[PDB]
């Protein structure tokens, strides 16, 4: 079994590109699961909704020895994507899918998983309206300002960068990016 | 496929 790169897409509609990729080909993309501290709800499944952690101490050791790509904390419990749960997606040949924030890439690329890290970027607030029809104006602006701080705080680590007049023109962007750099 | 508490944790208002 080959390496699949995993990926990172960021950028307004992020969401529903990945959403998309995992249904339409659920033989080259997958998803891991994170970790945390928090105790499990008993309708809870562990390693289907997290992998729960019984000691905070041990994942405060791993966070610190580098284990987790992306680690924090909320409501005095510990939260993270770690990076033998990506390299284990990997390893099977699927493109991890990861809902990671972009202070995740330098981690991927310096655990040496070479991530694929897609920036859609929006050209306008016009153009985020274009691409999203579900939001208010006051959204749009809002995920424009922030994909404008996302692409001056980070545009370094992207693989690519996909722009388009309709959220179908970048999805097609963004597959048609995939299979360029995975090859 | 949202998780709000991850999401709260890894993405701390700045």
């Amino acid at each position: 079994v080959h390496y699949a790169r995993p990926i990172i897409i960021l950028g307004p509609t992020k969401d529903r590109a990945n959403d998309d990729l995992l249904s339409e080909f659920p033989d080259k993309f997958g998803s891991c699961v994170p970790h945390t501290t928090r105790p499990k709800r008993e309708y809870e499944i562990d390693g289907r909704d997290y992998h729960f952690v019984s000691s905070r101490e041990k994942m405060e050791k791993d966070i610190q020895a580098h284990k987790f790509i992306e680690a924090g904390q909320y409501n005095s419990h510990l939260y993270g994507t770690s990076v033998q749960s990506v390299r284990e997606v990997a390893e099977q040949g699927k493109h991890c899918i990861l809902d990671v924030s972009a202070n995740a890439v330098r981690r991927l690329q310096a655990a040496h998983l070479h991530p694929i890290a897609i920036f859609i970027r929006p050209r306008s607030l016009e153009n985020v309206l274009e691409i999203n029809k579900r939001i208010t104006e006051e959204q749009a602006r809002k995920a424009f300002d922030r994909a404008t701080k996302l692409e001056q705080e980070f545009t370094e680590c992207f693989s690519a960068i996909v722009e388009g007049d309709s959220f179908e023109e970048i999805y097609h962007k963004v597959k048609r990016v995939i299979e360029d750099l995975s090859g | 496929a949202r998780r709000e508490s991850y999401l709260k944790a890894t993405q701390p208002s700045l």
